[PDB]
């Protein structure tokens, strides 16, 4: 976490998905949240989640699993705790793994759900 | 010194007074607090609340389990209040089961229908969490805003601010499920105070759901025909939300969003119009250290003479804007 | 492919759903982005599982869920985010948004293409440019052009610095003699320097181009020169029985 040298790297390696990336991370005002997204760089995204939860941000964890395609992990998510708009993310999950089973050719899986969603 | 007479004033006779209190002068106090431990049935208040302090002196054994177990009147049957487990709770300092069973109990009486006792409570429970200064969990956080905004409906309402009220009311209709009791009449009056405001598009997608087949012949049966003739002829037509910097990130988000896709923290919410506070108008009740929309608060100070939340006596002017608002908006994660 | 090329994009990935490799679903990401049917590329990218693409699909997203509708900055976006840094420059430029091309040109230090998207002119950018490369010659270990790099802009601070980091003793002397007009830790700053580099054969010169010969008198003393600070003390008599009894 220098985000000093780490720019000037990304600049030697004409990269500005890195210097992008660099300047969301400096625009966070946190500690431990810049670790949490440094940690979801590098694809490890089941340590960013738990890191997220540990510091009592499941906001944050149903949004990483939301960007993903991690539908379960949002549902199993939105089993316990409470959020801001909680009906309007498990409608939207239970749409969307409808849609994931029907792509593949899986009807009576996606009739499950389509149907908890409306 | 022992104190032995008070000890053992007039504790036969199978009891005297608060024998309890007797027994409790000093050591492990485990006679007559602990036969209001063996009472099944409330003899007195007062003598499960001396034993709140008979755990109060840490004394962490089984005799705290006891009192625990007489709480919930598991083996009695007939258990007084949980309001007594929170305070339990908090005397060995063990805050994490103590939010876990505010939470529980404000769930349950909102789930009830009781929704201003459930937030005279959860804001009681509220109070000590935050005064110890322990960190509230966002379950806690989260409830007292979503059963908040309900009050804000009101009284937006009854002082004529028709699109407040629409705004808190889309809120509420995100988290209907957390509100059984009153599900199709929230809903209800959602949708006619969007309408009757200018969201009448997102009023569509609600009374959609109002009109689904499990709500449908339950809808009020004052403008059931009317409801139907809005969702008939839907309008897309709604006025776009407001936008303000965040308080704590130069930011744009609008007014009712709390979660800042910038500095991704949690921002705080006002008390007299439920959106993300605003540095140039930061405020506090002096009782309650609750924010508010300094402007919103005064112009909703309207012979309305408790405070919004904590309702206590509160006038024009015993509430002035603050500066150093770093004091509210310190970064968690940064602290 | 067939289904690409003909810019059927929901199509494409219905037949890609039937199972295709993992280079295809990433080519049917891009060109849904180029493409602008964001929806597909949200679902391919969520089946390759890229969290750059898809957070900037959604950033993308949540602006134009507020007002943002212009379809060349998104497009610019997507060009620069994958690494044309050419097209996505004229697309900056069409739109009305070339500050948004100088920001992307200073951030990849290409200052040379930088120099001509500099559209808005010299409201105080021309020496955000300036400073911007500077910073970067001195950050590469190239401090020589550094030193004008700053100089050509309103520097003189960050000039200075650097200078006297490595004492440009030979240089201090003709910036800050071209230096005018008296600046408190500009045009004093190369003089507080002189006395820290081996130059007391221009620290007191300097102050002297800049006004207060009285501490400068003495510091001819602390230039171990008792008789010239007898002489410079003529010049400021007061200076002179200030300084004078330390020389006793
Ligand atoms: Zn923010
Ligand atoms: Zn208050």
């Amino acid at each position: 976490l220098d985000l000093y040298t780490a720019e000037q790297a990304f600049v030697r390696c004409k990269d500005y998905q890195g210097i992008k990336f660099v300047k969301r991370l400096g625009k966070l005002l946190s500690e431990s949240m810049k670790q949490a997204e440094v940690v979801g760089y590098f694809g490890r995204f089941e340590e960013a989640e738990r890191t997220y939860l540990e510091m009592d941000r499941r906001d944050l964890a149903i949004g990483l699993r939301l960007k993903l395609g991690d539908w379960f992990r949002v549902l199993q998510l939105l089993k316990t705790g409470s959020g801001d708009a909680d009906d309007s993310l498990l409608e939207q999950a239970n749409n969307a793994i409808g849609d994931y089973f029907a792509d593949r050719q899986k009807w009576l899986n996606a009739v499950q759900y389509y149907v908890q969603g409306r | 010194e022992d104190y032995q007479s008070i000890a053992l004033y007039f504790e036969g006779e199978k009891r005297y007074l608060q024998a309890g209190k007797f027994f409790l002068l000093c050591g492990q106090y485990s006679r007559a607090l602990k036969h209001f431990l063996k009472c099944p049935s409330s003899e007195d208040n007062v003598a499960i609340e001396m034993a709140i302090e008979t755990v109060g002196q840490a004394k962490d054994e089984l005799l705290t389990n006891q009192l625990i177990d007489h709480l919930l009147g598991e083996n009695d049957g007939m258990p007084k209040d949980a309001k007594y487990l929170f305070r339990l709770y908090m005397a060995l300092k063990q805050y994490r089961e103590a939010a876990q069973t505010a939470i529980i109990i404000a769930r349950e009486e909102q789930s009830a229908g009781n929704y201003r006792n459930a937030h005279d409570v959860l804001f009681s429970m509220y109070a000590e969490l935050k005064s110890q200064k322990i960190k509230i969990p966002s379950e806690m956080a989260t409830n007292l805003m979503i059963l908040h905004s309900y009050i804000l409906v009101k009284i937006h309402v009854k002082n004529g601010d028709h699109m407040k009220g629409a705004r808190m009311l889309i809120r509420v209709a995100n988290n209907i499920s957390k509100f059984p009791s009153h599900i199709v009449p929230i809903l209800t009056s959602t949708v006619i105070e969007c309408h009757r405001a200018g969201l009448k598009n997102s009023a569509f997608s609600f009374a959609a759901m109002l009109m689904r087949p499990e709500y449908r012949s339950k809808i009020d049966a004052k403008y059931k025909k009317k409801i139907e003739g809005m969702v008939r002829r839907p309008d897309i037509s709604e006025i776009e939300e407001a936008t303000t910097p965040c308080p704590f990130c130069k930011f744009l988000l609008p007014e009712c969003e709390l979660l800042c896709p910038g500095c991704k923290n949690s921002i705080p919410y006002c008390i007299a119009t439920g959106r993300h506070m605003l540095k140039d108008d930061w405020t506090v009740c002096p009782h309650c250290d609750f924010p508010a929309l300094y402007s919103e608060l005064k112009i909703m100070l309207n012979t309305e003479s408790t405070c919004p939340m904590c309702s206590e006596r509160l006038n024009a002017a015993q509430l002035k804007k603050i500066s150093d608002c770093t004091q509210y908006l310190r970064t968690e994660e940064e602290l | 492919y067939q289904y690409l090329d003909r810019k059927l994009f929901k199509e494409a990935y219905q037949i890609a759903c039937l199972g295709v490799t993992d280079t295809d679903w990433r080519e049917l990401a891009m060109e849904a982005l180029e493409g602008l049917d964001f929806e597909t590329a949200k679902k391919a990218f969520i089946r390759v599982q890229d969290l750059r693409y898809l957070e900037l699909i959604s950033s993308i997203e949540e602006r134009k869920k507020r007002g943002e509708t212009n379809n060349d900055l998104f497009l610019a976006d997507v060009f620069s985010y994958q690494g044309k840094f050419h097209e996505a420059a004229k697309l900056y430029k069409r739109s009305g948004h070339e500050n948004l091309a100088l920001e992307m040109y200073t951030d990849l230090c290409m200052f040379e293409y930088a120099k001509d998207f500099l559209g808005s002119g010299d409201p105080k950018e021309t020496k955000m440019l300036i400073t911007k490369q500077a910073d970067w010659a001195r950050n590469i270990k190239e401090p020589k052009a550094a030193v004008e790099m700053y100089i050509s802009a309103g520097e003189h601070v960050k000039a200075i610095e650097i200078c006297g980091d490595h004492g440009w003793v030979d240089m201090l002397i003709d910036i800050a003699r071209k230096l005018d007009k008296a600046e408190r830790e500009p045009l004093l700053l190369c003089a507080t320097y002189l006395k820290k580099l081996d130059s007391p054969g221009y620290a007191a010169e300097t102050y002297l181009k800049m006004g207060d010969l009285k501490s400068l008198v003495q510091l001819h003393v602390e230039t171990q020169r008792w008789d010239e600070a007898f002489a410079l003390g003529e010049k400021h008599p007061e200076f002179k029985d200030d300084i004078y009894m330390p020389y006793a």
